[PDB]
Order: C-alpha cells, then structure tokens, then sequence
C-alpha cells in the first residue's frame, strides 16, 4: 500500500536473504583464513562475487524508494545505508581501473621485499624481517638504510599509482554527490533528523582540531623526554631544540612508540609487572586463559560465551600441515555464529589481546537482536573502543591478583605506576600525532589544498609542526612516503583510531564512576559490578539504530566527543614529565637544526 | 515437514500415555497451556490433533497463545483458548547439513494474518504494491515462501527446533483417546474395596 510498508517488506526480502549469503561468504573467508589451499581461495572468491553481486541488485532495488516518504528513523536508516551507489556510479571502465589499482597495491605492499645493493642473494620482507631490525637495533646508519631503502622502493612504485588512486576516488566521491572522498569518508560520522543530536561532517574536522590542541602539551612533555632519553642513547644525533630523527621511534614508520619502552623507563632498577612467568610455572593453557577471559566478562554482568564458540573456534596454531593467519581476529560470522582465530601463545600480550577480541566478540553478540543493515557499531570508534576498554581493565595489577595471576604480597608504589603509565603513553599518546596529521594530509589532497607537485614539502612541514619528527634526508616528490603503511595504500580510514583512543577513555571513566572506583583511573577496574556491564549493555545492545551522540550521552552523559578523560588517566604522569622537564626544553623547533 | 505445511495427525481410539513424553529428558520446552501434565494421565478426550514443524531456536516462544510473530501471523496460529501442550526439541543433528538444509520453508508475507489451526500451502507472488504481479516476482511483488538455511556451526536461537503441538478437545461425542489406567494386584479373600472397570 504506502510507500513505507513496501520498503519495510524489501528490507525484510533483503535481511533474510542477506543474513545467509553473509553467513556463506564469511565461512568461505574463515575456511581460507584456517585452511590456506586454493581452492578455498576459488570458494571465497565466488562467494564474495556472490555477495558484491547481491549487493549490486539490491542498491539497485532500494533506489526507487524515496527517502521523503519515510517517517521511521530506523527505516530510513537502513534505506539510506543502502541506496549508497559506492563505485556504481562510475563507468565501468574507471571502476575496473580502480580495483585493478587497489589489487596492484594490495600486491605491491605484500610481496614488497628490499634489501641491502651489492648484496641480492637474499632479500627480508616486512613482517617479520624488518619489523624485528626497527624494534631492536641500536645502530643509526643501519635503521637509516633500512628506512630509506623501503620508502624508496615503496614511495616509488606507489607514487603514480596514488597519484592515479585520489583522481579515481575524487571523481567517484563527487559522482556520489560529496565534496570529496574525505567528506565521503567524514560522513560516517554524520548525523541527521534528531533534534540536538545531529552532527555534520564539517565539524568532525574541528572537533578533531580541539581535541588535538589539548593533547599538545602532553605530548610536548612526553616528546621532549623521549628525546632527552634518545639523546643518552643516541649521544651525538638528536638536538636538544630540534625534532627527533624519523628512523629512531621503534617502529617502522612511526605508528607506535612502545618499542622504545627498554631505552626510555624510569626506574629500570624497579621490577616490572610481567606476568608470563606465572603463568609458565602453572602450565595456563590458552583454553584458560579464554575462561579467564570469560571469567571476566561474566563478572561485569555480560553473556558468557556460546557452546559453538568454544566448539568452532580455533585458539591454537594447527600445525606445520596446516596453513592459517597468525593475526588475531573475532569473526561475526552471522545467525549467532561467533570465533575467534587467534595464535594464542603463554604471554602478557596474547592474553590482553583475548580479552580485547571477546570484547570485540560481546559486541557483537549484543546487536544480534538488531536487524542485519543495522548490526553494526554506531560509528567505527566504538566497536575498537569497547574492546580497548577490556585491554585497559584487565592490564590492571588488581585483576592479576583477583584471577591469582600475581602474588598477593606484591608492592604497588608509585613509581611501577608512573612506568606502566608511560609505557601505556608511548602505546596510546604517540599514535595521536601521526593519526591526526595523516588524516589531516589525506584530508587536504582530496580537498585539493595541496598540488601534487607539492605533497612532500607540505608533508614533512606538517610533521615537524605536529609529530615533532624531522626527516633525516629531504624527500622530492618521487618518494610517496605515506602510502608505505597498511591502511592508507589498501583504502582504509585512519580517524578510527583516534576516536577509538579518545572514545576508549571516556567509556573508562563511565564505567569506573559506575563502579564508584574511589581511587586513580588508570588503578580502576571494572570487574564485580553489575551496573557497570548494565550501563555498558544500554549502548552495546542499540548497535547501529542510534545516533553515535545519542550513545555517547547514554553511557558519558556528554553530546560530543571529549578530550579531558584522557588527561585524567595520565594526570600522575603529566605531573611526572613537568616535574622531570625544569632543565629540559620542551617543545620542538621546525628548522632542520639535528640533521637533514 | 515445514512450518507452512505443518503436518496435522489425528489420533483417535487408542491409549494415550503421556508420562512416557513427560519423563522423557530429550525434550527442551514441554508447556502445556489450558491442562498440566499431572493430570493428563488420568482424563479423556475425544480427539488428538498432533501437529508437526520444524523452526528457529528463537521461534519456539511464539508457538503460544497470544503470540506475534513471522511463525503465529504468517505460518502457524495458535488460539487464544488453546487446550493441549507444546513440545520442542533441538535437532541440530538430524536437520542440519554442512552445506545447508534448504528443505525448510516459513511464508514471509501474507495479505492477512492466519486464523487458528490453518495451513496456507498457497504459492502466489505475494503483492506489496498497487501494481499488479503478473505472477513474476519483480518490483514490490516479492516470493512469500523464504526458505531456512540450516547448517550445524549455528547459535542456539538458530539452530532447528522440531515441535509437536498437541490438541486436546472435548465434544459432545464419547470421548475415546483415554490415559492407560493401572492395575493394582489382585487380592482374595479379603473385606477389600473393589473398582473393576467403574
Ligand atoms: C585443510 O585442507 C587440507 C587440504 O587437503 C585438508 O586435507 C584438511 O583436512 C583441511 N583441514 C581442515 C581442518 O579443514
Ligand atoms: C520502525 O520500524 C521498526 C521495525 O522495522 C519498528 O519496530 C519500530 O517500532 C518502528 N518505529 C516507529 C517509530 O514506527
Ligand atoms: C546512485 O546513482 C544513480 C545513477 O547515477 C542516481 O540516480 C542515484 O540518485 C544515486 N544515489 C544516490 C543516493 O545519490
Ligand atoms: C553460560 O552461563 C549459563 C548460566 O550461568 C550456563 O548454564 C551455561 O552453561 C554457560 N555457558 C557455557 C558455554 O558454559
Ligand atoms: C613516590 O613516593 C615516595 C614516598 O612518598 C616519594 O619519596 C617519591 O618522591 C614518590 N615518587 C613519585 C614519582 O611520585
Ligand atoms: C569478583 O568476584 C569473584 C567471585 O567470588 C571473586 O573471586 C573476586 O575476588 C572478585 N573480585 C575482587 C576484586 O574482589
């Protein structure tokens, strides 16, 4: 009859039928990410041709629907989530440009293997060669040849295809309607028709701006004492007045500081908080450490996990025979079918990474009731965010001696705080600058505020002026230095982790005033209470039927994302860094003054 | 059989015990609406209607009196004034495939919902829209039989659930469908209180 009962019955043709072609595409995916044999490649392909053709009929379909007629917030949700055209709008013969761009990139990055000139026989690959080489050497010239090796591989293979990937998807972006692919890519954080709760796109941008220029000052703190640190390391390379050395941070290219934990602790004479030996000399088994786990999350008053969760997953590496990806990932897989496929091994990480993927696992099980265009976090911080939460309580000394993994008689001073939160800063502070300003860069060359013939000199100028990190070598325009990480050569969005970061706080002091914690928030823990998992399970059972801001305000009580829960949790180390940087200069100098 | 074909036996003339089923741990859901299985050994009806399906794990609380759902508008009504039991059980074993079970089917639209104790085996497009069908199955005219895709790597609310309802009426024929009544041991040459067939 009316225009809104006919969309409401193809969205029920859709959702049934699409709840099951997910369903085979995604077990096609895990019998590949298990069981790497080409055939289960051939059986993911058709399955996902299967699935994007799927895709293809029903956008088709839901177009001749519109929206105006539609009164149902949820409904309208849905129908606006598909009529999205994606690469159909553009003629077929640019759309197969792009994917063929996207596979050679994909290719490009994952078969990219550099080594040494003069010395070819045999060449290290990313991960784990040079991964080991930028976290554990000591030696300048070696991480500097190894650096500039790889970006000049990568940069120039890269380049002409990037510079033909922003024409490709600025044209899409604008065929659908947007500004560019930075508004396309802004847009998932748009809200529209709540009263007060809306959001736009252009303020993400300032959002992220205010936010940012109050994490400044902390990460000016937390800079200058790594470069001090760097500087005892490393006598005659870093400047006290100038940025630190690109090549020098532990990583390859920046993302994370947490390898420069050994040369850069306070009290390295104190003992640390390792627990892996405990778990050795009781022979924890990764099946224990997921009941553990599970332990957790039934404490907090969420569901425990399924029996087909702990029948279908795979916790163990298989075998020689057998082939699998060692990354962890939870899969949701559809119709309650939830795994996890992780290479679990007896160590700290491992077992925070277990109570991160259950998170990632609870989630998903929380908006099962939901339907399926609506199963999703209400924005992409969330769904990293709540599992982030889990990786915060568990690394908690209160929670090792709850589950007996810690000596009762352990002593909690001050200054085992102030190292595991600089440690917890070099993970989470550090990556706030990089994402921040590569989402700012990749923002303006979509825009077009930047030529293409002027991306590195821009680029670098906005290094020195947010990470504080100088290039050891200028780099011309032959070099595409960005596009050497995962996420920006394979189409990814990169805010997720900044408002992952940020969203990760904000729950972490909801919940601990839920759980009326009377002490610091980084000494918090949110096991044994019930309305804390209660006020957690409000949002986490909405999934993707409200706005992001409607969520926020009913776990935070706050519209808008927030940058001070952060500076709580590191407010004993602030004051430590004031109190360490009297003699010290903090802040940085954009001139080339230690090397270039 | 499927939940739009639901297969109807009558049971007539002949004992029926029902503690075997009440005693039985094989059984999931065992609710009994307008009699309670204690009880159920002892009276007599006319006529047993047995009626047999296969759902969802979250479908089996909408085989009820009162209920709203896909299963009580579109596939299978129950009364609201429903004498008899509703038995579930899980066959995840015996319905489910590796490749997938698509043997079962549950109508997903109808013009109307469905009155109490009917079956609609009816295959015509279903017409959400002023246009017509034409009995091909385009814009807004959508197929109403959707099929279940059963496989054993399923949740709990997922995986298929056999149920039996049992009707139980009482009509102004002699009602013949009694329960087995005992026999306690005969004794002799006693002062006893004797109840040989009433
Ligand atoms: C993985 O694939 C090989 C290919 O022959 C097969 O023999 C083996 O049974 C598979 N293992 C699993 C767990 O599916
Ligand atoms: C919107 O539709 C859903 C079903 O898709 C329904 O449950 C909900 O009540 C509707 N909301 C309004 C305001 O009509
Ligand atoms: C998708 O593309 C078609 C054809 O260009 C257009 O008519 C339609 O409006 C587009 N969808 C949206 C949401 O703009
Ligand atoms: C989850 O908890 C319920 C009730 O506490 C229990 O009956 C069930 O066995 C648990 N699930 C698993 C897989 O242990
Ligand atoms: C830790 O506490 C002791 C004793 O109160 C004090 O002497 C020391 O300065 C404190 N250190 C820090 C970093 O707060
Ligand atoms: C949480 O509850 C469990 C259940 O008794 C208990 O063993 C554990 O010690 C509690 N946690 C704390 C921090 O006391």
């Amino acid at each position: 009859s009316t225009i809104e009962e006919q969309a409401k019955t193809f969205l029920d043709k859709f959702n049934h039928e699409a709840e099951d072609l997910f369903y085979q595409s995604s077990l096609a995916s895990w019998n590949y990410n298990t069981n790497i044999t080409e055939e289960n490649v051939q059986n993911m392909n058709n399955a996902g041709d299967k699935w994007s053709a799927f895709l293809k009929e029903q956008s088709t379909l839901a177009q001749m629907y519109p929206l105006q007629e539609i009164q149902n917030l949820t409904v309208k949700l849905q129908l606006q989530a598909l009529q999205q055209n994606g690469s159909s709008v553009l003629s077929e013969d640019k759309s197969k440009r792009l994917n063929t761009i996207l596979n050679t990139m994909s290719t490009i990055y994952s078969t990219g293997k550099v080594c040494n000139p003069d010395n070819p026989q045999e060449c290290l690959l990313l991960e784990p060669g040079l991964n080991e080489i930028m976290a554990n050497s000591l030696d300048y010239n070696e991480r500097l040849w190894a650096w500039e090796s790889w970006r000049s591989e990568v940069g120039k293979q890269l380049r002409p295809l990037y510079e033909e990937y922003v024409v490709l998807k600025n044209e899409m972006a604008r065929a659908n309607h947007y500004e560019d692919y930075g508004d396309y890519w802004r847009g998932d954080y748009e809200v529209n028709g709540v009263d007060g709760y809306d959001y736009s796109r252009g303020q993400l941008i300032e959002d992220v701006e205010h936010t940012f220029e109050e994490i400044k000052p902390l990460y000016e703190h937390l800079h200058a004492y790594v470069r001090a640190k760097l500087m005892n390391a490393y006598p005659s390379y870093i400047s006290p007045i100038g940025c630190l050395p690109a090549h020098l941070l532990g990583d390859m290219w920046g993302r994370f500081w947490t390898n420069l934990y050994s040369l850069t602790v306070p009290f390295g004479q104190k003992p640390n908080i390792d627990v892996t030996d405990a778990m050795v000399d009781q022979a924890w088994d990764a099946q224990r450490i997921f009941k553990e786990a599970e332990k957790f999350f039934v404490s907090v008053g969420l569901p425990n996990m399924t029996q087909g969760f702990w029948e279908n997953s795979m916790l163990t590496d298989p075998g020689n025979v057998q082939k699998a990806v060692c990354h962890p990932t939870a899969w949701d897989l559809g119709k309650g079918d939830f795994r996890i496929l992780m290479c679990t091994k007896v160590t700290m990480d491992d077992f925070l990474t277990a109570h991160h993927e259950m998170g990632h696992i609870q989630y998903d099980m929380a908006y099962a009731a939901q339907p399926f265009l609506l199963r999703n976090g209400a924005n992409e911080g969330f769904h990293e965010a709540v599992g982030e939460i889990m990786s915060l309580s568990a690394a908690t000394p209160k929670h090792l001696k709850s589950i007996g993994l810690l000596s009762p008689d352990f002593q909690e001073d001050n200054e085992t705080e102030i190292n595991f939160l600089l440690k917890q800063a070099l993970t989470i502070v550090g990556t706030l600058p990089f994402t921040y300003m590569l989402e700012k860069w990749r923002w303006m060359v979509f825009k077009g505020e930047i030529p293409k013939d002027q991306w590195m000199k821009k680029w670098w100028e906005m290094k020195r002026e947010i990470v504080g990190v100088v290039e050891p070598v200028p780099h011309d325009e032959t070099y595409c230095d960005p596009a050497s990480l995962f996420h920006v050569s394979n189409d990814y969005s990169f805010i997720r982790y900044y408002t992952r970061t940020l969203y990760q706080f904000q729950f972490q002091e909801a919940l601990c005033q839920a759980a009326k914690h009377e002490g610091p928030l980084h000494k918090c823990d949110i096991s044994n209470s019930t309305e804390a998992g209660q006020k957690l399970f409000n949002m986490l059972r909405l999934g993707k039927s409200e706005p992001w801001t409607l969520a926020l305000e009913n776990v935070v009580g706050a519209k808008n994302m927030n940058v001070r829960p952060l500076l709580n949790y590191f407010e004993p180390l602030f004051t430590w860094l004031k109190d360490q940087n009297k003699n010290s200069f903090v802040g940085w100098s954009t001139d080339w003054s230690p090397y270039a | 059989a499927s939940v739009y074909a639901w297969n109807r036996k009558r049971i007539s003339n002949c004992v029926a015990d029902y503690s075997v089923l009440y005693n039985s741990a094989s059984f999931s859901t065992f609710k009994c609406y307008g009699v309670s299985p204690t009880k159920l050994n002892d009276l007599c009806f006319t006529n047993v209607y047995a009626d047999s399906f296969v759902i969802r794990g979250d479908e089996v609380r909408q085989i009820a009196p009162g209920q709203t759902g896909k299963i009580a508008d579109y596939n299978y009504k129950l009364p609201d004034d429903f004498t008899g039991c509703v038995i579930a059980w899980n066959s995840n074993n015996l319905d489910s495939k590796v490749g997938g079970n698509y043997n079962y089917l549950y109508r997903l639209f109808r013009k109307s919902n469905l009155k109490p104790f009917e079956r609609d085996i009816s295959t015509e497009i279903y017409q959400a829209g002023s246009t017509p069908c034409n009995g091909v199955k385009g814009f807004n005219c959508y197929f109403p039989l959707q099929s279940y895709g059963f496989q054993p790597t399923y949740g709990v609310g997922y995986q298929p659930y056999r149920v039996v309802v049992l009707s139980f009426e009482l009509l102004h024929a002699p009602a013949t469908v009694c329960g087995p009544k005992k026999s306690t041991n005969l004794v002799k040459n006693k002062c006893v209180n004797f109840n040989f067939n009433g």
